[PDB]
């Protein structure tokens, strides 16, 4: 059966010829890509057993790539996709070479879906979604909890770093629903896109639900993102919007609605326009417009180390912020906002 | 209602001028346009005039081709105007836009708008950014916009703009930090007057530019990204100074010669580098992040050597 893949050598044949493909749980050899970029229209790929990867210490290497139209990638009971993360982690993340993108979803269109995948131990960023349209990703568990501890190369630091769950760019009508992410960086990060929906997420250990950092990239327009009915726990931030200093662009129509926070270390809500090379400058610029941002029923408790709210907009670059029913409490550092007024909600 | 009656008339007239597209179904004449129900419409809650000051027209899927409605001029308080992702939006940028005397942020992008970028934009003194990327605009760059005193960036990528970059484009204010005009048909040399700019981001890739680009470099600049790939630039790269903030340098497919500057070693945040397909020679500076890069970052040069490449003899 050419459509039932039991070893890497049989994959290409199946992708070329088959509309229903089963991957039975094998190790992908070093430097070799689990290449689903040529999937036929209306094809289905089902993961079974445990899929593993040999070590490929290469920043530019992408282990799994997905592309096609009206495709389905899904998982059967008991399946596991292991990303060999333990072989790479060194406390420093994207800064020892490590494949930067574990799964690339590119040019995937036409009501495609990725459902019910069980993924653990991935090297750096997990999903990189790009150039796609009408895509649903639902029911996934991304478990990188094994990276929380230090290892033989990370000194005192957590071994896994920069382990974003879902990065989205240059995509339209993407829905992320009912996914669990245990990681060490952004649960979701949207740097560009339109009509993005992120619903029923459970995000633990990372940096929260984020727009940005926007600006200076190939696409610098974010328009219409909804973060709905989600949990953020044990994370650096709850809700976050960032734009890069000196850049131009637009963040418009972003809603955080019914977001529950527990044990947030740094910012309940964080909106700032002063980011320069992954760090704040304190001097926001006004080339990136941020407009029609709603925080509706963002509630819960943040850690004593945190500020409940932080807003640092540039001059005239922020407009139309709406606050309703929020209850972010517990911060021991006084909150700080410069828009809409000089006072925060909490 | 909070909605101003003239603003409401103007919005419904714009909708009509676009053929009453179904995507603007929420613009019901029986409802308050200031309540967030009308898709893409926001009113001024900062001054509490509640005049319409933020309009977003995106992905409208027009059934027929329509020009930009001149009725936009009847929303005189627009601060932010985004028109994007509309294949059936056609025709030139209309002089009605010149009546929007409070406009700060203007985007007309990913459409079929055509014709020249109009010089009347120089009259809208409040302009902070212009984004006219990925349309079908032609002609040459309007020199007068260099006089805009609040302008921080222009984004003109992906059109059919020709001719040389005006010498006047060195006269933007010290607030001006971003210039992208990639993917056009620009010819000639980068003006020496660009010594007077201090750009965080510059992208002039995929044009027909010739000659020296050293004026875009300098250890005194506050520059994050320099993107000049796929031109016919030619200068001695080893003589340039580098901004401490530089995180991306893309010079691929030019005729740049000389050795790589040793200052590359001191760049803490350099995370993207591509100097492939040029005429560079000598040892790659050893240090910093230079050895992290794939050999393909340095490939197809004249006589480069050193890690990541084979060692020099
Ligand atoms: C593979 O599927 C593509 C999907 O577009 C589909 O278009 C409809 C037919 C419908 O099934 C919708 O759900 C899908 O999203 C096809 O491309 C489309 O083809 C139609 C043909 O009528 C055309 O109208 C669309 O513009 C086109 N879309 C795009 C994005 O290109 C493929 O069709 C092949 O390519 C076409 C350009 C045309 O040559 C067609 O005859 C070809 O079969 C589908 N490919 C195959 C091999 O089936
Ligand atoms: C202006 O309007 C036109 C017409 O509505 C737009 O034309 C579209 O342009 C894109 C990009 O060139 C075409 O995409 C191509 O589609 C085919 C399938 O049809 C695909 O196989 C190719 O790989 C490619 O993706 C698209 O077909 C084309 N539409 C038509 C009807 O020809 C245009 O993009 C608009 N904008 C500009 C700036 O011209
Ligand atoms: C999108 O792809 C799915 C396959 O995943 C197509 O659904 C199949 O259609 C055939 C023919 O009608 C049926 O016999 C199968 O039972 C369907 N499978 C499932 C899982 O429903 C679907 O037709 C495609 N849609 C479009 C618009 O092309």
């Amino acid at each position: 059966d050419p459509c039932s893949v039991t070893e890497y050598s049989g994959l290409a044949t199946a992708v070329s010829s088959c509309k229903n493909i089963v991957l039975n749980g094998f190790q992908v050899p070093t430097g070799k890509q689990l290449d689903l970029s040529s999937l036929q229209n209306d094809s289905t790929v089902t993961f079974k057993g445990t899929t593993t990867f040999a070590t490929t210490a290469d920043n530019d290497f992408n282990p799994i790539v997905i592309s096609g139209s009206n495709i389905t990638i899904t998982g059967a009971s008991g399946h596991v996709i292991d990303g060999n993360g333990q072989a790479y982690w060194d406390g420093k993340g994207s800064n020892n070479q490590k494949p930067d993108h574990f799964i690339v979803v590119q040019k995937t269109t036409g009501n495609s879906k990725i459902t019910n995948l069980n993924i653990q131990n991935w090297p750096v960023h997990c999903f990189d979604i790009t150039g796609s349209s009408q895509l649903t990703i639902s029911g996934l568990i991304l478990d990188n909890r094994a990276g929380d501890k230090p290892n033989a190369k990370s000194g005192s630091l957590p071994a896994a770093h920069n382990t974003d769950g879902f990065d989205i760019s240059s995509s339209d009508h993407v829905t992320l629903d009912n996914n669990h992410v245990y990681n060490q960086d952004d649960c979701v990060a949207v740097t560009s896109g339109t009509n993005i929906v992120v619903s029923n997420m459970y995000c633990s250990g990372g940096h929260g639900l984020s727009i940005g950092s926007v600006g200076g990239k190939s696409d610098n327009v974010v328009d219409g993102v909804q973060f709905l009915s989600s949990q953020v726990v044990n994370s650096q931030n709850g809700c976050r919007i960032k734009s890069n200093s000196g850049a131009t662009g637009t963040i418009n129509n972003v809603t955080y609605q019914n977001i529950a926070l527990t044990n947030i270390s740094t910012y309940g809500v964080d909106v700032q326009q002063d980011y320069l090379n992954g760090g704040p400058t304190g001097k926001p610029t006004n080339g990136v417009k941020i407009s029609n941002i709603k925080f509706i029923k963002v509630t819960g408790t943040v850690a004593s180390s945190a500020q409940d709210w932080f807003i640092l907009c540039g001059d005239g670059s922020c407009s139309g912020f709406t606050f309703s029913g929020n209850a972010i409490t517990g911060g021991g550092k006084t909150s700080s906002c410069n828009y809409p007024t000089n006072t925060c909600p909490s | 209602e909070l909605c101003n009656p003239q603003d409401k008339q103007a919005l419904l007239q714009i909708k009509k001028d676009l053929g009453n597209p179904t995507t603007l179904s929420s613009w019901l004449p029986t409802t308050d346009c200031c309540n967030r129900t009308w898709l893409g419409v926001l009113c001024d809650t900062d001054t509490q005039t509640y005049r319409v000051n933020n309009l977003d027209l995106s992905g409208l899927n027009l059934p027929k081709p329509y020009p930009i409605p001149s009725s936009l001029a009847n929303l005189p308080y627009l601060n932010f105007l985004y028109i994007g992702g509309i294949n059936n939006l056609v025709g030139p940028i209309p002089p009605a836009i010149a009546k929007l005397t409070q406009l700060h942020y203007l985007y007309i992008t990913h459409t079929n708008v055509s014709g020249a970028i109009p010089d009347f934009l120089s009259q809208i003194k409040t302009l902070v950014t212009l984004d006219f990327s990925y349309n079908a605009l032609s002609g040459t760059l309007p020199p007068s916009i260099s006089s805009l005193p609040n302008l921080v960036g222009i984004t003109f990528d992906g059109n059919r703009i020709s001719g040389a970059i005006p010498d006047s484009y060195g006269s933007f204010s010290k607030l001006f930090t971003s210039m992208t005009i990639s993917r056009n048909r620009l010819t000639g040399k980068i003006p020496p007057t660009f010594a007077n700019l201090n750009l965080a981001f510059v992208d002039l890739s995929r044009n027909m530019l010739e000659g020296d680009a050293s004026v875009l470099f300098g250890s005194d600049k506050n520059t994050q990204k320099i993107h000049l790939a796929k031109n016919s630039l030619a200068f001695d790269l080893g003589k340039v100074g580098l901004s401490k903030n530089l995180n991306g340098l893309d010079l691929r497919n030019n005729r740049i010669y000389g050795t790589l500057p040793q200052g590359l070693t001191q760049l803490k945040f350099l995370h993207s580098l591509d100097v492939s397909f040029n005429n560079l020679c000598g040892e790659i500076p050893q240090g910093g992040n230079l050895q992290r890069f794939d050999v393909s970052a340095y490939a197809n040069n004249k006589c480069l050597c050193g890690s990541p490449l084979p060692a020099c003899t």
